[PDB]
RNA sequence: GAAGCCAGAGGAAACUCUGGUGGAGGCUCGCAGCGGUUCUGACGUGCAAAUCGAUCGUCAAAUCUGAGCAUGGGGGCGAAA
RNA sequence: UCGUGCCCCGUGUGGCGAAAGGGAAGCCGGUUAAUAUUCCGGCACCUGGAUGUGGGUUUUGCGCGGCAACGCAACUGAACGCGGAGACGACGGCGGGGGCCCCGGGCAGAGUUCUCUUUUCUUCUUAACGGUCUAUCACCCUGGAAACAGUUUGUCUGGAGAU
RNA sequence: AGGGAAGUCGGCAAAAUAGAUCCGUAACUUCGGGAAAAGGAUUGGCUCUAAGGGUUGGGCACGUGCGUGCGGUUAACAACCAACUUAGAACUGGUACGGACAGGGGGAAUCUGACUGUCUAAUUAAAACAUAGCAUUGCG
RNA sequence: UUUUUUUACUUAUUCAAUGAAGCGGGGCUGGACUUGCGUCCAACUUCUGGAGUUAAGGUCC
C-alpha cells in the first residue's frame, strides 16, 4: 500500500514494459516479435508460391 | 495442491485440429510422486488465455510448446486421440472414455502401451501398467511418453521419519499396528 | 570432414569465436562464413540467420553442441557461434 | 585424501540400517546429488530441486526427469522408438 | 476510524448520468425527457466527469442526484403506468 | 568429523598415499525444557485424592508447546496398554 | 422516430470463522494518589472528499535527458488483459548495521586516604518524521581471455563474453 | 585407626573416577565403528623469551591538484595502530596446584530386542508396541 | 392371438462433461478410388518462453 503514496515516475522505468519487465526481457520480446512476423511473411510467400505451382499443375 | 491434473475438456479444436500450449512451470505436487506441468493455452472463444495442469512426461521442459488435438504430431508431451498414434506407442493419462480427462497410467515411471486398433468399431486395445489388457474407444486421449519421476521406489526409505514424512501429506494410515498385537475386541486377529 | 576444415582454418585462416564478435563481424560485412552450434537458443539462431541473410553470409549449422564446436576449434571453452573471416589454405568456403 | 574405504556418502548413516541397505541407498544419493551437463546451454549446472524435477542454475530451464537421475534408460529407449515410429508414419 | 474507499463520496454521489437516472426511475426515455422538461430538471456539468462515470464522454448528460430523488415522488409516474 | 574441494608425492591412465579444507548425522557429552530409572529415600489423618530430594533417560528430532478447529458412548481415539 | 426500444459481457453466487496468521497511519518530553504511544506541550503521519494558487505541458498537441543500465517535481489513459507485491520450510558457517558489554582521555560531583592509590565510582543522551551523501547482490558500456584467469572460510564463475 | 565385601538374597548404599594438555589404545566389526577403550606423564605463582596482524606511503619528461609518454619491482623499507591465543625457559611456595565449584569408575563375558522412538496419568518402561526392510492377497 | 430364443431400436430409467460452442444432415472446394459419378476424407494454426481483445473492409440505402 505504500506504492499508492508515491508518484508515477518513481514506480516505473521510462521504457515499454517499464517497471514490469527488465531491459533484457524487453529486448528479447522486441527481437522475437520482429523475427517471428518476418518468418510469417516468408511462410506466406512460400505457401502462395506452392499454391500457384499446384494451380498451374492442375490447370 | 492447487488444481487436479487433468487434460483440457474435449472441445472442437481438439476434435478437429490441434491447439498449442506453452509449458510455463514444472512443479512438485505434495502427496504425488510425479511432477506436474502448468501449460497455458489460448481460449478459442475469448481474449483471456487458459491455464491447465498436466501430469508431466519425462523430457518435458519449461518454455516448450506442446500440441493437443487430432492433428497433433507424434512428439513427447503432445496429447493425441489413440486413433492418431501407431501401434507400439506408449502414452500417459489415458482416458477410459473420450472426455473424462485422464484415468490410466498416471503415477511416476508408468505408461500405457497401444497394442492395437479395431477401426471398424472404433476401438483400441491397450496394455496397462499392471499387465491387464483393456479396450477403450479410439477417441480417448493420451499424452505421448512416460510419466516423469521414474525409479522412485528403488531407493530405500531407510527411516521411520522418512516414512512419516511420506505418509503425512498422503493421509494414509501410519504407523500401522498389527491386528495380532491387538486384543480380541479390537481385531479379528486379536490375541 | 568439417572438423578437419575447421582445424585448417584455425591453423592458417582468421576466425572470431563468440556471439558478440560474430555479430560485429557480420555488421562489418567482412565475415565469410558463420557456424552456429546445434544447441544455440532458437532466438539467437534466428537473429544470426537474419544478420547473415542481410549481409549475404553463408551459414553452416554445426550438428554438435557448443562444447563440441569449441573442441573442434581447438579451445578449452564452449562456443555457440563463430565467424570465419579468412579461409586461409582451407576449402571450407567451397561448399 | 580419501577418508573412507567403501561407505562414501553413506558414511553419514554410521553403523545403522545395515550394510546392504546403506549400499543400496548410496547409488541413489550419488546420482541425485551429482551435477549434470545442461542439454540446452552446455554448462555443468543442472541439479535436482524435487523428485523428478531438474533445473539449470545458468539458463533457468526446468526439466521433468527421473527420480534420482536426469534421464531414465526407459525414457531414452522410448525416445528412440518414438523417433522410429514417427519416421515410419511420415514415410 | 475505518478507511473510506475511493469514489464513494463527493461528485460521484452528487451527479448521475441520464442512463442511471432513467434506470433509477424505471421510465422509458420519452417519458423521462417529458418529465424533466415539465418539472424543470436541468442538465449539469461536473468539474471532472470521470469521477462520476469512467465511460462518460463530452456528450454525456448529467443530472443532480437530489433532483432525480425528487422526481421519484412525482404523481405523474403512476399516471404513466395507469395509461400504459 | 560423511560427501564435495585445494595442495604435494607417485601411477601410462584409472586410481594410491600424505597434509589441509569442509561441516553430514532420526550421531554423541551435556544447560534449560520434556520425561520419569533407582532409593529398605522424605512424606503416609501429606504442602499434595500422586507432592518433595538425590539420582537417572532424552536434548536439533518420530523434539517440546499455545490458540483456533475436527472426531461423541451400539461411539471416538489408540507407535495396542 | 415505426420514439415506449436496442446493444455488450460471463464469473459465479451468501454469511460466520485468528486481541500469536495477513493488515493505512505517532514519536519525544512532561504530567496523577491511582490512566496514559490515549491527557498536556512540541513535532508528524494515514485515509477519503472538494476546489484553488504556484509550477509543469501544449501553436511539432499529451515532458526532456542518457549509447545503455536508467534519471528527473510534474509529465493523459476507459473497456478488456498481463505481471509484481501481500506470500511464506528447517539447519550451517561467513559478512554489514543498531543496542549491550569492554578500554583510554577530559570537565563536574561522590566515596577511600595508618600507608598506598594522577585513585574507585556516577552523568556525559538524541525519537518519530524528513532532506542530502553513501552503502553486498545485480545490471549496462568498451574489449576479446591458454602461459587459462577471477575468486570464497566453504570451488564456483567466464566466447551464452571473464579479468 | 587396622583389615578391605569376611556383610547381604544380591557391593543395596557409600567410596573411588572425573576438566584440560601430551604419550598410547585390544578383540570384534555391517569397515562406519568399538574409543574418552585399556594403561600412563603432567597442571600453582612469578619473571621473561618466541611466533601468529592492520593502515598509509615510490622516480622522471611535458600540458596543468588531474592527463599522457616513459621508467622499477630489495617498499625484502619506513611511519603509525592493535588484540587474543599458542609454544619455550629460568626462578619460587608446597601437606594440596581442574586446591571451592564443576566433573566417565573401568574391564571380561552370557541372555535379549537391530538401532533413534512409543505405552499402562495414580503399583509393571520391558524380550511389549512401532520402525525401515521383506513377503502375500484384492482391485483397471 | 399367445409362449420361449436372439436382435435391433429409443422415448422411460441410469452415468458423465460443458461458460450447455460448434452435434446431425446438406452445400462449396480439393484428393482418392469407383462406376463412367456413387462413396469416404480433408479443409483451419508446428524453427523461436513475442503479440493476438473495442471488426477492418465490401456493398445497398
Ligand atoms: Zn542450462
Amino acid at each position: 500500500r505504500e506504492y499508492a503514496t508515491i508518484s508515477k515516475p518513481k514506480k516505473t522505468v521510462q521504457r515499454a514494459y517499464g517497471g514490469s519487465r527488465c531491459g533484457n526481457c524487453v529486448r528479447d520480446r522486441i527481437i522475437r516479435a520482429f523475427l517471428i512476423e518476418e518468418q510469417k511473411i516468408v511462410k506466406k510467400v512460400l505457401k502462395e508460391q506452392s499454391q500457384a505451382e499446384k494451380k498451374a499443375s492442375k490447370k | 495442491r492447487k488444481a487436479p491434473a487433468k487434460f483440457r475438456p474435449l472441445d472442437y479444436a481438439e476434435r478437429h485440429g490441434y491447439i498449442r500450449g506453452i509449458v510455463k512451470e514444472i512443479i512438485h505436487d505434495p502427496g504425488r510422486g510425479a511432477p506436474l506441468a502448468r501449460v497455458v493455452f489460448r481460449s478459442p472463444y475469448k481474449y483471456k488465455q487458459i491455464t491447465e495442469t498436466f501430469i508431466a512426461n519425462e523430457g518435458m521442459y519449461t518454455g516448450q510448446f506442446i500440441y493437443a488435438g487430432k492433428n497433433a504430431a507424434l512428439t513427447v508431451g503432445n496429447i493425441l486421440p489413440l486413433s492418431s498414434v501407431p501401434e507400439g506407442t506408449v502414452v500417459s493419462n489415458v482416458e477410459e472414455k473420450p472426455g473424462d480427462r485422464g484415468a490410466l497410467g498416471r503415477t511416476s515411471g508408468n505408461y500405457v502401451t497401444v497394442v492395437g486398433h479395431n477401426p471398424d468399431e472404433g476401438k483400441t486395445r491397450i496394455k496397462l501398467p499392471s499387465g491387464a489388457k483393456k479396450v477403450v474407444p479410439s477417441s480417448s486421449r493420451g499424452m505421448i511418453g512416460i510419466v516423469a519421476g521414474g525409479g522412485r521406489t528403488d531407493k530405500p526409505l531407510l527411516k521411520a521419519s522418512r516414512a512419516k514424512h511420506k505418509f503425512a501429506v498422503k493421509r494414509n494410515r501410519w504407523p500401522k499396528t498389527r491386528g495380532v498385537a491387538m486384543n480380541p475386541v479390537d481385531h479379528p486377529h486379536g490375541g | 570432414s568439417i572438423g578437419a576444415k575447421l582445424a585448417l582454418v584455425i591453423k592458417s585462416g582468421k576466425v572470431v569465436l563468440g556471439y558478440r564478435s560474430t555479430l560485429k563481424a557480420l555488421r562489418s560485412g567482412k565475415a565469410k562464413l558463420i557456424l552456429i552450434a546445434a544447441n544455440t537458443p532458437p532466438l539467437r539462431k534466428s537473429e544470426l540467420e537474419y544478420y547473415s541473410m542481410m549481409s549475404k553470409t553463408p551459414v553452416h549449422h554445426y550438428s554438435g553442441t557448443n562444447i563440441e564446436l569449441g573442441t573442434a576449434c581447438g579451445k578449452l571453452f564452449r562456443c555457440s557461434t563463430m565467424a570465419i573471416l579468412d579461409a586461409g589454405d582451407s576449402d571450407i568456403l567451397a561448399d | 585424501s580419501k577418508r573412507t574405504k567403501k561407505v562414501g556418502i553413506s558414511g553419514k548413516y554410521g553403523t545403522r540400517y545395515g550394510a546392504s541397505l546403506r549400499k543400496l541407498v548410496k547409488k541413489q544419493e550419488v546420482t541425485q546429488h551429482a551435477r549434470y551437463t545442461c542439454t540446452f546451454c552446455g554448462k555443468n549446472s543442472v541439479r535436482r530441486t524435487a523428485v523428478g524435477i531438474w533445473s539449470c542454475k545458468s539458463c533457468k530451464k526446468t526439466m521433468a526427469g527421473g527420480a534420482y537421475t536426469v534421464s531414465t534408460p526407459a525414457a531414452a529407449a522410448m525416445r528412440s522408438t518414438l523417433r522410429r515410429l514417427r519416421e515410419i508414419t511420415e514415410a | 476510524g475505518k478507511a473510506k474507499k475511493k469514489g464513494k463520496s463527493g461528485a460521484a454521489r452528487n451527479y448521475m448520468t441520464r442512463t442511471q437516472a432513467v434506470k433509477k426511475l424505471q421510465l422509458s426515455l420519452p417519458d423521462f425527457r417529458k418529465l424533466c422538461i415539465w418539472k424543470g430538471i436541468y442538465p449539469r456539468e461536473p468539474r471532472d466527469r470521470r469521477k462520476v462515470n469512467k465511460s462518460a464522454t463530452a456528450s454525456t448528460t448529467f443530472y443532480y442526484t437530489k433532483d432525480i430523488q425528487y422526481l421519484l415522488h412525482e404523481p405523474l409516474l403512476q399516471k404513466f403506468r395507469e395509461q400504459k
